[PDB]
């Protein structure tokens, strides 16, 4: 299974099995026994507008 | 969200993707390239059928 | 950074010295290149025969 | 792009430059401009940029 989305830069730490924040609990909560992987990168050049 | 090009770090969007796997709940069908060889016989060998 | 060349040509009849007259020099070419030029040479067309 | 200790310089002239394409693009993280306000840059004429 592949789950994709876009978040803010400061909130990347919230995505961590065994953590509770605002995105972590109200938007997307991953079970702590996570048998997988997580990838993230910057997209300011693609998802920004004057 | 508010996303301006001039915004400092942490206020700029990041793209995130997570991959979730299973642990032997069905006949596995998703894995990398294995270069299959020929089939020897009548010898003590280990196999990966 | 500008190389300016002004030129003029005149038919003459005096034997040796420079003419004792007056003549303006019209502009010829301007070049937008900047160099640290400090010396220069001359070309001659010798008869290879 | 060249290194900072060997920064690269180009001389641009004899052209028609439109700054709106540079002005509106959001790819540039940092913009800061000194001699003339940016909105007026499309209104002047220069040489040897
Ligand atoms: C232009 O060339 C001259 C000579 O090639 C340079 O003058 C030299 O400058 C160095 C550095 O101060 C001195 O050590 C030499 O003795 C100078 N030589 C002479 C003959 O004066 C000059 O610096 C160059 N100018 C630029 C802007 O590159």
């Amino acid at each position: 299974y592949a789950d994709s989305f876009v978040i803010r830069g400061d909130e990347v730490r919230q995505i961590a099995p065994g953590q509770t924040g605002k995105i972590a609990d109200y938007n997307y909560k991953l079970p702590d026994d996570f048998t997988g992987c997580v990838i993230a990168w910057n997209s300011n050049n693609l998802d920004s507008k004057v | 969200y508010g996303f301006q090009p001039t915004n400092g770090v942490g206020y700029q969007p990041y793209r995130v993707v997570v991959l979730s796997f299973e642990l032997l709940h069905a006949p596995a069908t998703v894995c990398g390239p294995k270069k299959s060889t020929n089939l020897v016989k009548n010898k003590c060998v280990n196999f990966n059928f | 950074g500008y190389f300016k060349i002004y030129s003029k040509h005149t038919p003459i009849n005096l034997v040796r010295d420079l003419p004792q007259g007056f003549s303006a020099l019209e502009p010829l070419v301007d070049l937008p290149i900047g160099i640290n030029i400090t010396r220069f040479q001359t070309l001659l067309a010798l008869h290879r025969s | 792009f060249a290194s900072v200790y060997a920064w690269n310089r180009k001389r641009i002239s004899n052209c028609v430059a439109d700054y709106s394409v540079l002005y509106n693009s959001a790819s540039f993280s940092t913009f800061k401009c000194y001699g003339v306000s940016p909105t007026k840059l499309n209104d002047l004429c220069f040489t040897n940029v």
